[PDB]
């Protein structure tokens, strides 16, 4: 025979969206299976290609977080735990998952998590910014470097003499300013004229590197 | 001085049948058990085993058998955690953790790639483009752009440090594009002038490189 507590840990996070950068981040955990008042519960940020980071947690008695802008709180009477982030950034997104701590009490104690929800953060608008447009090349490869523009919409084409050319592709992120830059990347020979074109918010901007006068 | 753990190589590719052995390099080690999480997309992440370093013990959870999992220890301290008879259903991210007090520190986690078809690993062939004139011209900045071509697997880590700093700098990366056999991502640094005449190195890892990564001098010379 043996003694065991019955218990299931069932956590379900809600909240999850796209955030504007500056906006306050408020998630919920609704609980289920096991004995409220008397757990411990944390919240953990799954950023793919980043560790899991521990944000903040709490019990009945005492709370901690990582940082003074998050902070967590607790609904008895609901079975609900929240996390509440003030000035969300970009490095804020991710996969938010409430955890529980089970086990014996010690360092082989385990966490059990949520599926969790999905945070993007996005820059706050502002002003619109039309880009510019570099060209650079490396041998064969040619890049086409779109910096500082807002919104994010835009169309470009590499085009060498009027036709696209081959293996054309295109990276946009944000920066830190709230604005995005991008790089389309396409293979043309390094002697070929080579017109890099963006079309953002209907006007149109390019930059060429002539092959004749 | 703080507790962290380090996992290399960041990914591994493996046929059905097969196995697998990753690593988990723990530094300034606060606790005596290693833990093993696995994360899978859409399911939620959840803890496979626990290893006592002192009593050099794998303790599996249930669900898990000790034939499938299994830790041990290895060269360096380090904690080794072999899954064995791969499947499809064991692709995911596997990271190791530890307890320091009331927190649980994580590994950034090795990525398991188990497929049914066949396949060849193939190294990132690097395409560097430096500032330009036009754009130091026009925008008082310039921009370094590393393209990462015609790589398998479709994971790879980069990373631009400058000479005197040790944290990585604030660089824009573009999703990993491709499919098949084939994978690219390029990413970019912009800097001010100033930062212009300092010297740069670029890394990354991938899967076909072993654990050490690959390094790129820019400087002025
Ligand atoms: C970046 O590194 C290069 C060397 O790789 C440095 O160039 C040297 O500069 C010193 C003067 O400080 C000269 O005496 C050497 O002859 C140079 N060596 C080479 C190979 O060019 C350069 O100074 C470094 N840049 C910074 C900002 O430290
Ligand atoms: C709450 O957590 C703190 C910090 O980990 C711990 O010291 C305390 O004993 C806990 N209280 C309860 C009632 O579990």
């Amino acid at each position: 025979l043996t003694v065991l507590p019955l218990e299931k840990t069932l956590l379900t996070e809600s909240g999850g969206g796209t955030y504007q950068a500056g906006k306050t981040l408020s998630l919920k955990c609704q609980t289920s299976g096991f004995q409220f008042k008397t757990s411990q519960l944390d919240w953990y940020l799954w950023t793919p290609g980043h560790a899991p980071l521990w944000l903040t947690g709490l019990n009945s008695s005492s709370t901690d977080a990582t940082e003074g802008r998050i902070t967590s709180s607790r609904e008895d009477n609901k079975n609900q735990i929240f996390l509440q982030i003030e000035d969300l950034g970009l490095r804020d997104s991710g996969q938010y998952h409430c955890a529980r701590r089970v086990g014996n009490g010690d360092d082989t104690d385990k966490l059990v998590f949520g599926l969790g929800t999905r945070v993007i953060v996005e820059p706050r608008p502002a002003a619109p910014l039309s880009p510019s447009v570099f060209l650079v090349r490396d041998q064969d490869a040619v890049a086409c470097l779109i910096r500082n523009f807002y919104p994010k919409e835009l169309h470009v084409s590499l085009t060498s003499s009027g036709t696209l050319i081959s293996a054309q592709s295109l990276s946009l992120a944000p920066t830190a300013s709230g604005t995005y830059s991008a790089i389309h990347i396409g293979r043309v020979g390094e002697n070929d004229a080579i017109t890099c074109s963006v079309k953002h918010l209907g006007k149109e901007i390019h930059m060429s590197h002539q092959a004749g006068s | 001085t703080g507790v962290a753990l380090e996992q290399r190589p960041i990914s591994i590719t493996r046929n059905a049948k097969q196995s697998a052995s990753l690593n988990c390099k723990i530094l300034n080690p606060v606790s005596d058990y290693v833990h093993w999480y696995r994360s899978q997309e859409g399911r939620a992440p959840e803890r496979l085993l626990v290893y006592s370093r002192s009593k050099s013990e794998s303790v599996p959870d249930p669900g898990f058998s000790a034939d499938k999992v299994r830790a041990y220890k290895g060269k360096d301290d380090t904690c080794r955690l072999i899954v064995s008879d791969l499947q499809v259903s064991d692709s995911g991210v596997y990271h190791c953790a530890s307890w320091d007090g009331r927190v649980k520190v994580f590994g950034e986690g090795t990525r398991l790639i188990v497929t049914e078809s066949a396949f060849k690993k193939k190294p990132p062939k690097p395409i560097f483009f430096l500032p330009t004139s036009e754009e130091i011209k026009q925008k008082q900045s310039g921009t370094y752009i590393c393209l990462l071509e015609d790589f398998f697997p479709n994971v790879v880590k980069t990373y631009w440090k400058e000479d005197g700093n040790s944290q990585p700098l604030d660089a824009q990366f573009g999703p990993i594009t491709g499919g098949g056999n084939s994978y690219s991502q390029v990413s970019w640094l912009t800097v001010k002038e100033d930062v212009l005449r300092k010297n740069l190195t670029y890394f990354y890892q991938h899967e076909d490189l072993g654990m050490e990564p690959k390094a790129f001098s820019i400087s002025s010379v």
